[PDB]
RNA sequence: UUUGCUCCACACAAUAUAGAUGGAUACGAAUAAGGCGUCCUUGUGGCGUCGCUGAACCAUAGCAGGCUAGCAACGGUGCACUUGGCGGAAAGGCCUUGGGUGCUUGCUGGCGAAUUGCAAUGUCAUUUUGCGUGGGGAUAAAUCAUUUGUAUACGACUUAGA
RNA sequence: GAACUGGCGAUGCGGGAUGAACCGAACGUAGAGUUAAGGUGCCGGAAUACACGCUCAUCAGACACCACAAAAGGUGUUAGU
């Protein structure tokens, strides 16, 4: 339906939307998704630190550099999550691989374009309230992520300027609808109505 | 206007296939819009084309056309199987497709 | 599967030296007539010395109930056999009807002791025509006066893959 | 031969005299009364194609007379129908396309 | 000064809330709830509507904003009298949830001259409008 | 090194496409809470309204969209300019001033369309390269060989030499 | 090391990731339909179906053959006598 999609990673679940995401690239649909370091995994902090430290032990004996790579950043994360679900050593998977990029933050080629929702993978509809919850952020910076601060004072910086934005946009929004409420119930307002719109 | 067509957009997913065979004479195409099989039952016996362009002109154009049919639903989402004359390439997995509205009941 | 109530009649083969057997009659909560005839016959074997081939059914009916839209209070007493031994439990469930209470009990069983179809054992069902000889405090909530509540946390699930807003879950 | 004899009518679209196949058309809810169109003149044999021969090939590169003022009678009283009810000359001027969200088994025609 | 808190109130569910059936074999008419089963499921009954009466799990009815007066327990003479005399059915139909729902289906029943009808209408309507757009 | 190199415009060829076919349509935060409007003593404030999905909103008529006439407004939109800003996370984009020019389906008219013969994607996109024009722009280094020894199995490295 | 039967050896096919023996089913070359055993988040064809409960593990658990865990305990939590 749409060229490229913009997903909002905030607030989202790391496994459920790496699962919608995968069977959206394999059939051919483009995404990008900013915004990793604020996904959401189930569990404590604690036991998924340990899941990672348990991750990080697994290494090639002979020659690390050979070995497993553990990525450290929230984007690469995801990125591992979604490579598991996708058959990347075929010519098909990395066909449908190259139609993804992830990003911590906002990027300036998608602060100023859409960002959307997967409601199926969204924390508040899908965990019951009291059970916990990590951050992607807080967890990578726990385990090696160098730029964590950075990235928070660039997303309060696009934060600034977006609601700049927002605060113009709300004034036309509400000229335009005191407009056309005021051209309402004219004759064609009242045959739109009569025919839905 | 700007807008001329008269087809339905519609993805090649996959053959028809087990876990580890896959039947290439049929093909599983996703048309968009499509939520359930009631609906894809609408889009029954509609002609397929799967529209692709080469270097080399052949016959006036340089656009060839793979022809085929919608024959039955697949599964519970509005997937639909779908055979053509000669089968889809299978690189073709994921490519958009054109569903027409032609053999029509209404 | 979904329940039904059914009379079973039955009674031994008539012979020279007894007719007129003395009709046995039990209440039967089975998906169909074929589950109910062999559950009677095996509660008939636990009881009687009767088997099949040596006695008939004389009736099948189907009991459907009486007020379908009053809301009643059942008890329950079961038996069960757990992975050591058998129990007595008595388990009261407040809803609409018999078949939908023993429906509930079977799964709240199943769910609860992983009590099977094949263990559990239903001695008795009884409507508690009266309120305060209800004894359980999970049914006993339900039966205060101007009895409300809300319902915190609406999730509604969407058709599309993709949402274009953040969600609310205000109910 | 199980063909449907259409018009346009010309003076609005364009379209002359023609026949269409039933199953790559849709027929849509609007209706406006033929009546008054004297259309048994027309038959199989009143569209002929004069088939060409083998040898005639177009390297590079006309009307009926008949057909034309066969167009022109019709229309005329076609358009006497269209204009009764308002906004049809627009309509059948107007071309017919799918947007962006139409759904073909959810509209209704 | 005075303790300030924020109510947060939503929807409670007890006798005489008006619902509306979200799926199954009514889906889309509206009912009064008569009686609470349990946590999850209540006894309702839609007698204007055609709804008959029924044991329902929540997770299949809408609760509304409509309350009435009614008994716990009340039979279906007893709940369309009161329902016709608090009157909620036009009460709900003065509702801009109904007003959508009604726009809904009314842009599902066009047809394509319609459709041509309404773009025409549209053109003029967003004339006028965007000729008063250039004032303020 | 016989007129080479780069950029700009179109002219023709070739080359392919992981797959245009109306528009990727920009707050943030919370979810046992919010959004919007309005008012005030500007707050963890009062009042009203909305959600219950984008089934939306915008756009959308004309030879794949022609040639003309008029009315009403002083709007809407495209193109090449032009003034002023803002944007460094991967800025390469967003906003704005002024005039020009084209269209306007906001409303009413006149002419054209056929024959692709009862359908045949019925061809309208962007990716790279070459060769021509005619209009600008600029006039280098590296390697081998010689040499060095802070280096060295050989390559490699570090030096020097108009 | 024996008894009865069914198999593998001599046998491919679908499932159990993988495997001689397990489950299903035995095989000419093709087309259409329906299924078995097994499954339907993604890899992967198929419901992020519906319904009632239970469990939060600073080594959770996840399916017969089968790829292990016991005695003894716990105001963890649930249901009972």
């Amino acid at each position: 339906v749409e060229p490229v999609v913009v997903i909002d990673g905030k607030g989202h679940l790391v496994g459920r939307l790496a699962s919608v995401v995968a069977k959206q690239l394999l059939n051919g649909q483009k995404i990008v998704v900013v915004r990793a370091e604020e996904l959401n995994i189930s569990g404590e902090f604690f036991r998924n630190k340990l899941k990672y430290h348990d991750f990080l032990r697994k290494a090639t004996a002979f020659n690390k550099t050979r070995g497993p790579f553990h990525f450290r950043a929230p984007s690469r994360i995801f990125y591992k999550a979604l490579r598991g679900m996708v058959s990347h050593k075929t010519a098909r998977g990395k066909a449908a691989l190259e139609r993804l990029k992830v990003f911590e933050g906002i990027p300036p080629p998608y602060d100023k374009k859409k960002r959307v929702v997967v409601p199926q993978a969204l924390r508040v509809l899908r965990l019951k309230p009291g059970r916990k919850y990590t951050t992607l952020g807080k967890l990578s910076t726990s385990v090696g992520w160098k730029y964590e601060d950075v990235v928070a004072k660039l997303e309060a910086k696009r934060k600034v300027s977006s609601a700049e934005y927002y605060a113009k946009k709300r004034a036309f929004t509400k000229k335009v609808a005191s407009a056309n409420a005021t051209a309402a119930e004219s004759d064609v307002a009242k045959q739109l109505a009569a025919l839905g719109y | 206007a700007e807008s001329h067509r008269l087809y339905v957009k519609g993805k090649h997913l996959s053959y028809q296939r087990s876990k580890r065979v896959n039947n290439p004479n049929v093909s599983l195409i996703k048309i968009e819009g499509v939520a359930t099989p009631q609906d894809a039952q609408f889009y029954l016996g509609k002609r397929i084309a799967y529209v692709y362009r080469a270097s080399k002109e052949v016959r006036g154009s340089k656009i060839r056309v793979m022809w085929g049919k919608v024959t039955r639903t697949h599964g519970n989402s509005g997937v639909v199987r779908a055979t053509f004359r000669n089968n889809l390439p299978a690189k073709t997995f994921g490519a958009s497709v054109r569903i027409f509205l032609y053999p029509s009941n209404i | 599967a979904h329940f039904k109530e059914y009379q079973v009649i039955g009674r031994r083969l008539p012979t020279e030296s007894v007719p007129e057997p003395k009709l046995f009659r039990m209440r039967i909560f089975a998906s169909n007539e074929v589950i109910a005839k062999s559950r009677y016959w095996y509660f008939l074997q636990k009881l009687h010395k009767v088997k099949k081939a040596s006695g008939e059914i004389v009736s099948i009916n189907q009991i459907n109930e009486a007020h379908p839209t009053k809301v009643k209070n059942f008890g329950v007493w079961v038996r069960y056999d757990s992975r050591s031994g058998t129990h007595n439990m008595y388990k009261e469930i407040r809803d609409v009807s018999r078949v939908a209470a023993v429906e509930t009990l079977y799964q709240d069983m199943a769910a609860r002791h992983r009590a099977r179809f094949r263990s559990i054992h239903i001695l008795k069902v009884a409507e508690i025509e009266k309120t305060a000889d209800v004894k359980r405090q999970y049914v006993k909530q339900f039966l205060t006066k101007d009895l409300k509540f809300p319902l915190p946390h609406r999730v509604q699930k969407s058709t599309k893959t993709f949402s274009y807003k953040r969600p609310s879950t205000f109910y | 031969d199980n063909t449907l004899l259409v018009t346009g009518p010309f003076k609005v679209n364009g379209v002359p005299l023609r026949r269409v196949n039933a199953r790559y058309v849709i027929a849509t809810s609007t209706k406006v009364s033929v009546e008054g169109v004297n259309v048994e003149k027309f038959n199989v044999e009143y569209f002929a194609k004069e088939k060409l021969t083998k040898k005639e090939k177009k390297e590079a590169n006309e009307i009926k007379t008949e057909r034309v003022e066969d167009q022109k009678v019709v229309d005329k009283a076609l358009l006497a129908e269209i204009k009764k009810t308002p906004l049809l000359k627009q309509y059948l001027s107007a071309s017919f396309s799918l947007k962006n969200g139409d759904k073909p088994h959810l509209l209704k025609f | 000064t005075d303790s300030i808190v924020k109510a947060s109130n939503w929807r409670l569910v007890e006798v005489g809330r008006v619902v509306l059936i979200k799926k199954g074999q009514s889906a889309g008419k509206l009912a009064a709830i008569v009686e609470i089963i349990d946590q999850k499921k209540v006894l309702i009954d839609g007698p204007k509507a055609g709804v008959p009466r029924q044991a329902i799990n929540l997770g299949q009815v809408v609760l509304t904003p409509l309350t009435f007066a009614l008994p716990r327990g009340a039979r279906t003479a007893t709940v369309s009298k009161k329902w016709a005399a608090a009157a909620v059915c036009e009460k709900w139909a003065a509702s801009s949830w109904a007003k959508k729902i009604a726009q809904r289906e009314r842009r599902a029943a066009l047809t394509d001259f319609e459709r041509f009808q309404v773009m025409v209408l549209r053109k003029q309507k967003r004339y006028t409008v965007k000729k008063a757009l250039a004032k303020a």
